[PDB]
């Protein structure tokens, strides 16, 4: 049920993300953890043995000791917590304690979903944030090409019938997106549809 | 999508 880690790492790449990309992890990604690169991650709300659950981005901006947590629900950390059993606190403080002079980070989230709650394509707007991330790293969660986009919902909302309409269309938007950006999508296009499709869950 | 930015320290 939706993405393997290698559609995600060719999509990635794809949107030319390749330098930064740490790769496609499981649940216990250990954060970023040397030099001074951009760089981000496509991580698991579960441990690999599962055979996943949901796929969540990572980026961080070594200018601003900004890191960024991309849900395509907007879920908060409790509410991925209780729902996933994930959380992302021990590689947070791996990251502050080795790349922070002061040992502090910031850490920006979404409040928003993105996506349909039956939807197979959380990897696929994974793909889409981290194209935002790597091209405008300093404000990658809205007012830039690739989010604009997208139309963001509460995340109270996600369950709602009135959001349907908005959500399917962000779907629409991000296989025309991928379409124009990325080959490998192209290639596999009736396939990666269907297999992340807006009702497959 | 709307988001919010906290200072984490450790
Ligand atoms: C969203 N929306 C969404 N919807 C349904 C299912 C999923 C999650 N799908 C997967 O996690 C998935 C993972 C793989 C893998 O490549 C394995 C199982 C090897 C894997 C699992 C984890 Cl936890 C982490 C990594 Cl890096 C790799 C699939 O391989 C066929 C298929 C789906 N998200």
């Amino acid at each position: 049920s939706g993405s393997s880690e290698q559609e995600l790492a060719a999509i990635v790449r794809d949107l030319g993300c390749g330098p930064y990309f740490l790769g496609t992890h499981d649940k216990r990604f250990p954060g970023f953890l040397a030099g001074n690169k951009l760089a981000c991650a496509i991580v698991n709300t579960a441990g690999r043995e599962t055979g996943g659950v949901h796929w969540l981005a990572f980026g961080w901006n070594p200018r601003s000791r900004t890191c960024y947590m991309f849900d395509p629900f907007g879920f908060s950390d409790r509410r991925l917590k209780q729902i996933y059993s994930f959380e992302y606190e021990a590689m947070l403080r791996r990251s502050a304690l080795a790349l922070s002079p002061d040992r502090c980070l910031s850490l920006e989230q979404s409040t928003q979903t993105v996506q349909g709650p039956d939807s197979a394509a959380c990897g696929l707007f994974c793909c889409m944030f981290l194209h935002a991330f790597v091209h405008w790293p300093d404000r990658p969660m809205d007012g830039n090409p690739t989010m604009n986009l997208l139309t963001g919902v509460p995340n109270g909302m996600l369950q709602s019938p009135q959001v349907l309409p908005t959500l399917r269309r962000n779907q629409e938007k991000l296989y025309r997106f991928l379409a124009h950006h990325s080959p490998y999508f192209r290639s596999h296009r009736a396939a990666i549809e269907h297999a992340t499709a807006f009702d497959k869950m | 999508v709307k988001s919010l930015k906290r200072r984490r320290c450790y």
